[PDB]
Parts: structure tokens; C-alpha cells; sequence
């Protein structure tokens, strides 16, 4: 929402079971919402303490490895569980599906606040890659690269630039730092667009219907397949109301009985997986959050991506 | 409209139950037919029916999926529509909510009788709206009648305190200002339903299973079909897939997900050329995916002008996921393998110098780093070049005309950005 | 009154990493860095049927007839290569610390009691029967499962990985380090006093454990195995799965977490198993029986609500074996 | 195949599970009609000994595993 | 009252490795470390037909129709050089140890009784009869399956490896030893008793096993076969990395071929250890459970009513337990 005045590398975060299951209807890469939730976890460990406030997360994913396996004679796949404990009698429990995988991004975090003139850019980012370090990201914990080569520092890229010329300088040093991976961000307005000319061509069409078009590799008699701009793919976009906004001390079951519960269902958006260096500034492609918690839609976005 | 087809409607279905109960009944002896025709006949199965509701609900976004241990809230409630463009689900269904049911299955007669289609509509919907043919009907005293009235309505209601359980999940989210609210998701049962339903259609229907055939033969069909791969199947029940909802039944388990993946969760191994052969054969190093982009800029050579304009829109935008993926295909064999300077040899292509980064520099100090960062070698997009060059065919339809002005433009343009890209590597 | 709260939660310490399998010769361990992984390959198996028939499969003619019909499985294998006899299985370990600090709690009241009751047992007794158990089961090597039954020599060096690089190296005998002893020794002592400081601070220690298994040449290494349902039609079907992280074999996290939690020897039972994981109704999965039941008043949620609530405090061993399992983590609460 | 059975007290009405009342009888008619599967006749006798037998105020959970 | 186990796992003890074959000549058998290995290649073979018609393809028009579009297929085949008669057939077997232990169990009673059973059965009579079979198994190559049947003269070397190096070294006459007489040698019992200490755990067994089969020049070897998913691929030989090899379970088959103890004649000689006693070539299960011994009527006789079998018996269903399998009902 804001425009940050540094932007924070976090290097290639290793995470050895993070949920394939982003929504009810996609799996694959996590949701961006355990990202922005990260983020948010990071200022509120350490972003007090720094006096700085880290918002946004660009989500890079060098390397993504899904715990599946495509059963014999069928097309789709299967997700790879794990052996809960037994019961107290002994029967093996109810199982329960989650899908498991391995994942390899490293994180664009929006550094803005006045602790950027208190401490030195190197102590602030090394303090936040300390706190990452023993934390986790969905679910999955984040490996801390122990004997191997390297260990893969931090930059705190000051955005603040004195000229056009060093500012484009050290955006393409730091997209030549994260450049095997892919950024993902949300393309909202094209799914919108993509409705208007599917309802178009054909009436009271839904934007879950433009959603699976633009998911799908449908193909066209004369037999030519429908081309697709990009990596477009679906992901969760936040949540929606489906009860009215609680009292702390009201809902039975809580995880505290000092926050407002509200009961939700998510909000399938359209994602674009594209290249770091197609985005010519780093400063977008950073998801936060916009909740309006008057109407619901609590989602998360990335604004001003185009 | 009127109350008396409804009342004939309503005691049809109740004689019709009776009637089966007697076929499946197997009798002979014992007098079990005045104990079933007292209760499973007259008004007083409306009577008990009123008692069993309270065993029902009508639900939209059920908890159960969520581990099935969890004795919490279950709601039919459609959320409002977002007024951001472009993201939704679940508030579109608008005359197509499958509406599942959860509770007793012992009860499921309740809901089949509140599901009955009578004139227009449900039973249960003309049970809503308050009118002459509602709540005249299924009794003869309004006061009765107006307690089953109430009674059929809160199938549709949550029972109880809402509440979710420490199975369930609820996730803090930032408000702009402080504080947070916590979010218990809940899953949406008929959105699934309606998009297992579209991938089902569009997967194993007749009219998609014709143009799949049609494709087989070549020849030409109306309409096209989808394919939908990568899909992920979740069962939710373990071996009981009965005991989460009515129509977790009908898809068995079955979540049918579809692909939310990073490009690159196909892994490619490395490989860098060694031999003279190898640098022959691994100069370029195409990925299927450049070869399937490729494919594609070959299908891009007729063109009318208005079709022209979106084509070289999307050549732009072809030949711009190319140049990237050579970008990163250079990025990642340069950073991953340490095999551009594993052995030396007569031909390794060494007038690239552009996949072996700090192959030459982090061991040879002043040896090529120092030819390496005074040349700055970024000659290899003229080289790059013709294979795009390769890419088009021999066209002389747009070889004398304007559209190789536009090529050339575009091209000329994106190699420029591959240039200042190339050219920034000892930084 | 102080009901127990409705939702409890706590984070996983001693959280393990996948245990990379890779694989090569004795007598230069010391040079461990560039050995080749344990492939993960299939390979194709006839079987004769053995299972037991139910006493109306007896017939000669059908079982005849079904000894000419067998299961063509493809199952796959992890083997040393021909030229190597030791495997270097390779995991790395963070002892997160906040090891009473539960993850969700709704009562502040049972919250504060609990932390109260926590720091009570680690201001008497701290984190140092336990982390010897756990400095144990790092070092005699136990997460190696089923690559130890008859290994000739299994070796385990365990390194303080510090802000880049060792800090502190350990290096043991994983056989003459029994599976079931818990005897005292002086490098496992200093092992212990480094996982008490993680389970004690606030920051996350990390240790890389890496153990050598002279097993033999060619012979053959177990990684843990996929959980698959719906594996398919009968046909093309793999009737086993190994894990590969990538294109190396590995056991699951999970699985050496399970070997690190087997401390519990104080169940009531006899320890005819000696020590078994610690899991709240202390349930083994190779025996599929449950010790620790709630009839008897010994398993986790009763000696938690009798310690927490009542203020009846258990044994010694029981409240290591409640803290151990707060250590574990979890997911309770009633409704 | 597997029809087990199970006296619960309190039932779990958030899900679709089979629960028959304490002074009622079972019905293979809504088994039949509720989950796909028809009850064979030798579990319904069984069923019926359990349903009958039973305190005011106590379910029977009946389910099959298939 | 003692009933069985619903989960009775036993450990595969005897555990052997892929055997690996590379080529080379005879009379430099000796210097075999650098052996080049028998690499599968691929052949186009051309078949006609030679199945039983069905009585109605007996017409000489579809016949000489059929006969007249032959099927192609592309085997593959391992064959030996054309300078070296010799196949170095090179595996590894680890002895473990511990036997009547089974890895998982539910009852803990029944383990104690089947614990109890195997000890006085070890008490009474170690494991002699087992290892010296066992070692006439890796002495006789057997293992070496049809890469023997022709051989002419076939040599097996069998090295106790110690902490790296040979702590004792044998070398046997694979033809001199038969393939169905268990005589009595004094380097087979040493070899007998070597397993006999793997299989007591009063020790650690790994062997080396090298078999060397002097086929002749640029014959065909026979690794394993794979399972096949005009270029048919009618063959898919096994290989590990870019060598022919032979399946572990192939190599443990054939060391479980010392029970000549079934209940039908002697004529065949020994036979492979399983339960319901069956050999998949000749479609014959002996041990079929009506007569009472199979493996699973005689464990369930000696545990649970301490009928204790015959002494031949016994050693049988302790050479079932050896094997390892999947015991119990469900």
C-alpha cells in the first residue's frame, strides 16, 4: 500500500514440507497469504524492536519439489502422506490428506520506517535473517544452510536512490541475485478483462468460468491449441465473509478470546508466474495485505504491479 | 399456487414413502401395517418429520474436510460480492447451489420432502416466503402448522453457539489499522460440487468426449474442448468417505485441485558441453519448453492486418519469453554447475564466455577475468539471433513487405534489453 | 476454577531435516563432501503368493493355479554402488527453544499456569535428563533405521554449526553407544548442554549430524518409504515407493524426529521394548498397541491437567515424559 | 462390507453419519436411500439387538467401511 | 489361549546384493578387478509363429496369411565378448543374525513363545544344518541360474571380509559340488560354520562372492529380466550402470534352495525355502496345507500347542524365519 524505502533480500530460504494445498480448489505453491502472514510474523519478532516495519513479500521460488505421485493409469496425481500415531486403541487413525512440499524461494520484504537511520542496512538484514532462520513459512520449516558452500548473505537494497541511473543499477544487481525463480503476482484485472470478453461471447458467464479458461488448455477445431500469456494460474486471493463479525469472548473454541472471529472462504484471484527482470522495478511485485474488515474481503494483492 | 395441489403433493409423497415401505416391507404376519400406516402415513409424519429437522442442516461451507474430529459451525450463508474486480468464488452461484446436507442420514426423508420441485420450486422455498399455499397446507390448525414452519426453516440455520473447533484452522489477518480478526475458514462444499461438476463436464461428458474423438479423426467440430492437467486428487473421508457430508458421497472424497505451480517444478538437471560434439550439440541446450515456444512463433507467420495487430503483440511477447528463458537457462548453468570449467579441450565454444561467470574469475585471477571484464563479451545475442532467425521460416509474404519491419523493430528492440542485461555481468 | 483450555497447541522443537543417504568408502570419511547420492531406481519382482489362506483357498487345484499366476511388482531399491561400503546419511537439527511456550492457548489464565508449572520443572530440573536422551539418540545412531541392523561400524560426527561455520565437533561410536542405555558420558554430556541451551534460549541451535554405516559393497540402504493410496491399476502399479529429495535418497523428517523422541522408558509397562517414542497415549506403531493408556492414570493430557489444574505433581520421569512431549508438540483440547 | 457399530451418547451431527435414535428401530430403507450401499440381512438382526437394546438417550452409530 | 499375531514381520536375514557380472578370459582369473562389464545391447529379432492354434487359426489361409506378416520385435541380449569365455558374476552377502525376532508383532505373548521356540530350538541344534546348506548354496553356484547349465567349468571364490580386507578366503569347484548332494567338505564347513556364527549374531558376515562361469567366447549371458510395460521390446534385461546384473531376490532364491525335505520324492532335489513350498518354473506348490506341512500349519503347531515337528521340519520353518516374509492374518 505504502511505498517502502528499502527493500530486504532474504536469500534462497530452503522449506522442507510446505502445504501443496494453497485453497480448496488449487494445489501447488503455497498460498501467498503464508507469505504476507510471514512477513508480518518477521515485524512482529523483530520489526518492533529495529523501529522499522516490514511489509510486503515478493515470492521468487528458485526450486519447488511436490511431495506426489501420479498413481499407475491415471492422468492426475496423488499426494504423498505421512503415518500418523495410532489411536489409544491401537487401530491406525483416520487419515487425514496434506500435501507436503519442498520449496526453495527467497523474499523481496518492503523495509520502511525510521530504524533505517539507526542501525547499519547489513545489521538490520542479517537481525531479520537470524529471525527467519527459526521460523517457518507454511507450515514448512526453513532449512538453515549448514556446511555447505556458502552461506548466502543478505542485501538490504536502500531504494532511496540519488540517481535514475544507480537505482536501475542496483535493481538489476539484485534481479541478477534472484534470477533462477520466478516472481509470482496477482493479475486481477486481466481475469476481470477476460470475463468481459467471455461474457462477450457468450452471456451471464462467471468469473469462475474465466478463472478455468485461463487455467486450462482447452483446444480449438479449424485443431490449434489456445495460446495463454504467461504462466497464469490460480491462487487464493484472500478470504470473504460468510458470518457477520463475532465478539472476542463470543465464538465457542477460539484460538484467543481477545481477537474478532469471523467465518470465511476464500477468494480464488488469478496469479502470473513471470520473470524477475520482466517487472523492470522491484518495488512492485510485493503482496500486501487489504482487508476492509467492515465487508469482509480480507485478500491480499499485489498493488501497483502494472 | 393454490393450497390444496400442494396438500395432495405433500400427502402424495408421504403415500409414496408408505407404498415403498410396504413393497420393502416383506410381510406376512406380525400386523406391523397399522403401526406403519399410523405413523408413516398421516399428519403426524409431518409431526415427526418437524422432530428430525433438528438432525439436518442445510449447509454451504461445511468444517468436517477440515480434520474430521471437529465438532464445530456449519453455515449456509452466501457471502456478498466483492466490489475489487476479477477475484470471486462461491457468491456466483446464483440458481445453481447444489446445497449440501449434513447431520443424520437416518433424517435424509426430511430433506428429500423439503426438496420436492411441486410448482416451480422447493418445497422448502415456499416454505420461506409466508404465503396462502405455504403454512395452509401441511396442517389443518394454523398454530401447528406455523411450529412446523419454523421448524423446516431452521434446517437451513447454524444449531447452537457458533464455534470451530481446535481441529479447525482460524488464521489472524492485519487490519490496516492495528489488531487482527481470526478467520475461521470454513470449506466451501457447494462451490466444490459446482466445480467438480464443470470438471467432470469438461472431462468425462459426451460433448467433450465427441470433439475428442473428432480430433482424432481431424476433422472439423462446432465446438472445442479442455484438458485440464496436473490435476490433484484429495479424499477427504480416509476409508469413509459417507461420513463427512451428503455430497462427499457423490464425488467420493475427491477434491479434484487444480494446479497452482511455479514454472519450474519440473527439474532440469545441468549439463555442461565437454567434447567437440558436446559443443555442437549443447551450444544452444534447448529446453522442451524454448522448442514448445518455438512451435508456437512458427504458428505465427499468416496474418491479416487487424489479426496482424494482436500478432505482433503476442510475436513481442513470444520472442520476450524466449530471450528470458535464456536468461535463465545462462542464470542457472551458471550458478548451479561448476562443469564450464570441469575439462579442457580443442572446442567448448569459448567465444560465449557467458555460462562460466565465475568459472574464469573466482580461480583465474588476472587470467580472464581481466579479458573478461575489459571486453565485455556480449556478443552472444548476435549469435542468439539467428536462431530466431531459425525460428522463421523462409515467408517472402513478410520478406516483402512491412511485417519484416515490425519483426526486425521488435527483434532489434529486444536484443537491445538482452544487451544491457548481458552486458552488466562483472558487477 | 481454571478449565483447560479449548485449544492447545505447540510448536515442534527439535525440529530434524530430511537425512540425506549418500554413499562411499570407509577410511576416507573425512573427506565426505563430493560422495555420490544413493540413487533411488526401480527394479522388477515375481513373487510366489504366501500369505495365509483362510481355510477355503486350501484346494490343491486352486492353489496350483494360483502359484502360475503371481504378483509382478515394481518395487524400488537404494543400493550402495559396487565400489562403496559406507553410507553418509546426513541431516541437519534445530533445538528451537520456548519450550513451555505453547503456539495456541486460549485461556491467559491456563496459559500462565502452564508457563508458571513449565518454568517450575526447568528452574528444578532442567532440560538435561532430557537432552541427554536426545544427545543419545543423536549419537548412537537410532535414526538410522533399519541401515543399522547389521552395519560392521556406524559412526556419528555431529558439528555446532555456529553463525557460518563448526563451532564444536563431536564424533562417536554409534554401537558401543547402546539403543537402550542412557548412560552418562562426557561428549554426550557437552551434547547435552548444548541441546539444554537450545530448548532453554530463544534462539534456534543447529547441529549437523552425519552418520557412516559400513554396511558393505553393492549392499542394500533403506530410506523411508511414500505413503501411497490409490496407487492405481494392477498393471503399471509401483508396489514401492522410496523417498528422494533429489535424486538422492533420504529418510523422512518425521522418521528421524521419531527416532530422536525415543526417551520414554518410563511408561508403566514392562520395558521389554526399552525405550519407545514419546507420543501422548504412548502408542508404538511396530507393536500396534498403545502404552500409556488413559485407563491407567499415566498419559499425557491426565499428568498435564493434574499437574497444571490441581497442582498434583507428577513423578520425576512422568513430568520429563510431559515435557518431553511438549517438546514434541501437538494439537489438543476438547470441544 | 464392514458394518461396525458403535453406542454413541452424544452424537456427531456435522457430519453425514448414521445415527439412530434410542427408541426408534433401524431402517435399511434410509441406509439404502442415504449411502449408495444396500444392507445385507445378517447385519440387520445384529443392528436391530443393538438399537433395541438401548438407554434412553444413547445413538447407534451404524457405518460401513467399504 | 494363545492365538497368532495379526502382524508378524520378519527380517530378510541372508541379505545379498545385485550381482554384478563383467567378462573376461580364463586363466587371468586372477587379476579380475578391471574385467570389463557385460553391457545389455539391443537386437532386432524375427519370429514366426510357433504357439498352439485355437482351432479355428488352424486354416491354411490365415495361416500362410499370418505366416506371411511375421512380428519384429528388439530384444536385448548380454552376450560375453568375442575375446573372453569367462563371467565374473560378483555379489555381496551380508549375514545377519538374529532370526526368530520378528520386526513388528502385535502380541507380546506369542513373541515371547515364538522367542522361547527358536531359542530351544538353537539350544538344541544351532544353526549347522541351515549354514552348511547355505554354504554349499554360495559353493555349487547356483546362483549363477542358467549362466551354469552350460558351463564348462565354473569357479567359485568367497571372501570373509573382515574390516576392509579378507580375513579368510575360499575357492571352490562349483561342478564338483553338486546341485542336489549335500556331502561334507572341511573349507564348506569352515564356510558353514563362518554362517553359522553370521546367523547366531556371535558375529558380523560379509562375504564377497565371485563366480566365475567359463561359458565360452562371445556366448550369451543371462542377467535378470526386467517386466515389459514392431518395436515390441519383448526382452528388458536388467542392468545397474551401463552391467548386467543379476536381481538380489534371484540370487536369495537360489540360496534357498536347500529343502529337501518336502513331503514328495527326492527325485527333484532341494528346493526353495517358502511357505506352501513352491517352485514357479515347474507350477507345483508342494507343502500344500491339506498335508500338514506347510509352513504355516507347522509354526502354528510348534508355537502355539507345542507340537514340535520333526527335526527336518523345523529346520525348514527356521529356514522360512531366515527368509524373512509377511506372517499373519488379518
Amino acid at each position: 500500500v505504502t511505498d517502502p524505502e528499502a527493500l530486504l533480500l532474504l536469500p534462497r530460504l530452503s522449506i522442507q514440507n510446505a502445504n501443496a494445498i494453497s485453497s480448496p480448489l488449487t494445489w501447488g505453491f503455497p498460498s501467498p497469504g503464508a507469505f504476507t502472514g510471514f512477513v508480518h510474523a518477521l515485524q512482529r519478532r523483530v520489526g518492533i524492536s529495529l523501529d522499522i516495519e516490514l511489509d510486503g513479500v515478493g515470492i521468487v521460488c528458485h526450486r519447488f519439489e511436490a511431495q506426489i505421485s501420479q498413481p499407475a493409469g491415471k492422468r492426475t496425481k496423488v499426494f504423498n502422506l505421512t503415518r500418523n500415531p495410532l489411536n489409544r486403541d491401537g487401530s491406525t487413525a483416520a487419515i487425514v490428506e496434506e500435501g507436503r512440499a519442498h520449496l526453495e524461494v527467497s523474499l523481496l520484504l518492503g523495509v520502511h520506517g525510521d530504524g533505517l537511520d539507526d542501525h547499519p542496512a547489513q545489521e538490520i538484514a542479517r537481525q531479520v535473517q537470524e529471525q527467519a532462520g527459526a521460523m517457518r513459512l507454511a507450515g514448512g520449516s526453513i532449512l538453515p544452510w549448514c556446511n555447505e558452500r556458502f552461506p548466502a548473505p543478505n542485501a538490504e537494497l536502500l531504494m532511496l536512490g540519488g540517481s535514475d541511473e544507480q537505482r536501475r543499477k542496483n535493481q538489476r544487481r539484485l534481479t541478477r541475485r534472484l534470477l533462477p525463480g520466478f516472481a509470482l503476482v496477482s493479475r486481477e484485472a486481466l481475469l476481470q478483462q477476460h470475463l468481459e470478453t467471455l461474457r462477450t461471447t457468450l452471456p451471464e458467464a462467471t468469473t469462475l468460468d474465466a478463472l478455468l479458461d485461463l487455467c486450462r488448455i482447452n483446444f480449438e477445431p479449424p485443431w490449434q491449441v489456445r495460446d495463454k500469456p504467461g504462466w497464469l494460474v490460480p491462487i487464493p486471493a484472500g478470504y470473504n465473509a460468510l458470518s457477520p463479525l463475532y465478539l472476542p469472548g463470543e465464538v465457542r473454541n477460539a484460538r484467543d478470546r481477545e481477537t474478532p472471529l469471523r467465518f470465511v472462504e476464500n477468494l480464488f484471484g488469478l496469479g502470473e508466474w513471470l520473470s524477475p527482470h520482466r517487472v523492470a522495478a522491484l518495488s512492485d511485485l510485493l503482496w500486501y495485505h487489504h482487508a476492509e474488515p467492515d465487508k469482509g474481503l480480507y485478500r491480499w494483492s499485489t498493488p501497483r504491479f502494472v | 399456487p393454490t393450497w390444496q395441489e400442494l396438500r395432495q403433493f405433500i400427502e402424495s409423497f408421504i403415500q409414496e414413502r408408505l407404498q415403498g415401505k410396504l413393497d420393502k416391507l416383506q410381510p406376512d404376519e406380525d400386523d406391523k401395517r397399522q403401526t406403519l400406516l399410523a405413523t408413516h402415513r398421516r399428519e403426524a409424519w409431518l409431526a415427526d418429520a418437524a422432530r428430525r429437522v433438528g438432525q439436518l442442516q442445510l449447509v454451504t461451507h461445511t468444517l468436517k474436510p477440515i480434520h474430521p474430529d471437529a465438532r464445530g459451525s456449519n453455515l449456509h450463508s452466501l457471502p456478498q460480492a466483492p466490489g475489487q474486480p476479477g477475484l470471486a468464488g462461491s457468491h456466483e452461484l446464483g440458481d445453481r447451489l447444489v446445497s449440501d446436507v449434513v447431520g443424520n442420514a437416518a433424517a435424509l426423508d426430511v430433506f428429500k420432502f423439503l426438496s420436492l420441485q411441486y410448482q416451480g420450486k422447493n418445497l422448502l422455498n415456499w416454505l420461506t416466503e409466508d404465503s396462502a399455499e405455504a403454512l395452509q397446507a401441511l396442517s389443518d390448525n394454523a398454530e401447528q402448522a406455523r411450529e412446523w414452519r419454523q421448524a423446516f426453516i431452521g434446517i437451513t440455520t447454524v444449531k447452537g453457539a457458533p464455534a470451530s473447533h481446535s481441529l479447525a484452522k482460524q488464521l489472524y489477518f492485519p487490519l490496516p489499522g492495528s489488531g487482527y480478526h481470526l478467520l475461521a475458514p470454513l470449506f466451501p462444499t457447494s462451490l466444490v460440487h459446482h466445480v467438480h461438476a464443470l470438471l467432470r463436464e469438461a472431462r468425462f461428458g459426451d460433448a467433450a468426449k465427441a470433439a475428442r474423438e473428432a480430433r482424432s479423426r481431424q476433422e472439423s467440430w462446432p465446438h472445442g474442448f479442455s484438458e485440464y492437467p496436473n490435476l490433484a486428487i484429495q479424499k477427504f473421508g480416509g476409508t469413509k468417505p459417507q461420513n463427512i457430508s451428503q455430497l462427499n458421497n457423490e464425488r467420493r472424497g475427491e477434491n479434484w485441485l487444480l494446479p497452482s505451480l511455479p514454472p519450474n517444478w519440473q527439474r532440469q538437471n545441468v549439463n555442461a558441453p565437454m567434447r567437440h560434439s558436446s559443443v555442437f550439440e549443447h551450444d544452444f541446450g534447448r529446453t522442451p519448453e524454448v522448442s514448445r515456444l518455438t512451435r508456437t512463433l512458427q504458428r505465427f507467420l499468416a496474418k491479416t492486418v487487424h489479426n496482424n495487430l494482436a500478432i505482433r503483440q503476442r510475436r513481442a511477447q513470444l520472442v520476450a519469453q524466449i530471450c528470458d528463458e535464456a536468461l535463465q537457462y545462462a542464470a542457472r548453468l551458471r550458478e548451479l554447475e561448476p562443469g564450464w570449467s570441469a575439462t579442457p579441450g580443442c572446442q567448448l565454444h569459448d567465444a560465449e564466455q557467458l555460462w562460466l561467470d565465475p568459472l574464469r574469475a573466482q580461480t583465474d585471477e588476472t587470467f580472464l577475468q581481466r579479458r573478461l571484464r575489459g571486453d565485455w563479451p556480449a556478443e552472444v545475442g548476435n549469435r542468439f539471433a539467428n536462431w530466431l532467425n531459425r525460428a522463421v521460416s523462409s515467408d517472402s509474404q513478410i520478406l516483402g513487405s512491412p511485417e519484416a519491419a515490425q519483426w526486425s523493430q521488435e527483434l532489434s528492440k529486444e536484443l537491445t534489453m538482452f544487451k544491457e542485461i548481458l552486458e552488466d555481468e562483472r558487477d | 476454577i481454571l478449565s483447560t483450555a479449548s485449544v492447545l497447541a505447540f510448536e515442534r522443537k527439535l525440529d530434524p531435516s530430511d537425512a540425506l543417504m549418500s554413499a562411499g568408502a570407509w577410511a576416507q570419511r573425512d573427506a565426505s563432501q563430493e560422495w555420490p547420492a544413493v540413487t533411488v531406481r526401480e527394479k522388477s519382482v515375481r513373487g510366489t503368493i504366501s500369505n495365509r489362506l483362510k481355510t477355503k483357498d486350501r484346494d490343491p487345484a486352486k492353489l496350483d493355479a494360483s502359484i502360475q499366476s503371481p504378483n509382478l511388482q515394481t518395487v524400488d531399491v537404494a543400493n550402495l554402488p559396487s565400489d562403496a561400503d559406507t553410507l553418509k546419511v546426513r541431516f541437519t537439527l534445530r533445538v528451537l527453544g520456548g519450550a513451555g511456550t505453547p503456539s495456541a492457548c486460549n485461556d491467559a489464565a491456563y496459559r500462565d499456569k502452564l508457563l508458571q508449572t513449565v518454568a517450575t520443572y526447568v528452574n528444578d530440573q532442567g532440560f538435561a535428563e532430557l537432552a541427554r536422551r536426545y544427545a543419545h539418540n543423536l549419537a548412537n545412531a537410532r535414526f538410522l533405521w533399519r541401515n543399522r541392523v547389521g552395519a560392521e561400524a556406524v559412526e556419528v560426527r555431529i558439528n555446532h554449526i555456529r553463525q557460518g561455520e563448526v563451532a564444536r565437533a563431536w564424533r562417536f561410536d554409534a554401537l558401543a553407544i547402546g539403543l537402550r542405555d542412557f548412560k552418562a558420558d562426557a561428549e554426550l554430556d557437552a551434547l547435552a548442554e548444548l541441546i539444554a541451551s537450545g530448548l532453554s534460549g530463544s534462539g534456534h541451535v543447529l547441529l549437523e549430524v552425519v552418520a557412516f554405516a559400513r554396511i558393505g559393497d553393492g549392499q542394500e540402504v533403506f530410506p523411508s518409504q511414500e505413503l501411497i493410496l490409490d496407487k492405481g491399476d494392477k498393471k503399471g502399479q509401483k508396489s514401492k515407493t522410496l523417498y528422494s529429495v533429489r535424486d538422492a535418497a533420504a529418510i523422512h523428517s518425521q522418521k528421524i524426529g521419531n527416532a530422536l523422541r525415543t526417551i520414554d522408558t518410563w511408561y508403566p509397562d514392562e520395558d521389554g521394548l526399552g525405550p519407545i517414542a514419546v507420543e501422548p497415549y504412548g502408542s508404538v506403531t511396530s507393536q500396534g498397541k498403545a502404552y500409556r493408556q488413559p485407563k491407567q492414570k499415566l498419559d499425557f493430557y491426565t499428568l498435564l491437567d493434574n499437574w497444571v489444574l490441581r497442582d498434583e505433581a507428577p513423578a520425576v520421569e512422568q513430568q520429563h515424559y510431559v515435557i518431553a512431549n511438549l517438546i514434541r508438540g501437538g494439537v489438543f483440547g476438547e470441544a | 462390507t464392514t458394518f461396525t457399530s458403535i453406542v454413541t451418547t452424544n452424537p456427531d451431527f456435522g457430519g453425514f453419519e448414521f445415527y439412530v435414535e434410542a427408541g426408534q428401530q433401524f431402517d435399511d430403507s434410509a441406509y439404502e436411500e442415504a449411502y449408495g450401499v444396500s444392507v445385507p440381512s445378517a447385519v440387520v438382526e445384529e443392528m436391530n439387538a443393538k438399537a433395541a437394546q438401548l438407554k434412553d438417550g444413547e445413538w447407534l452409530n451404524v457405518s460401513h467401511e467399504a
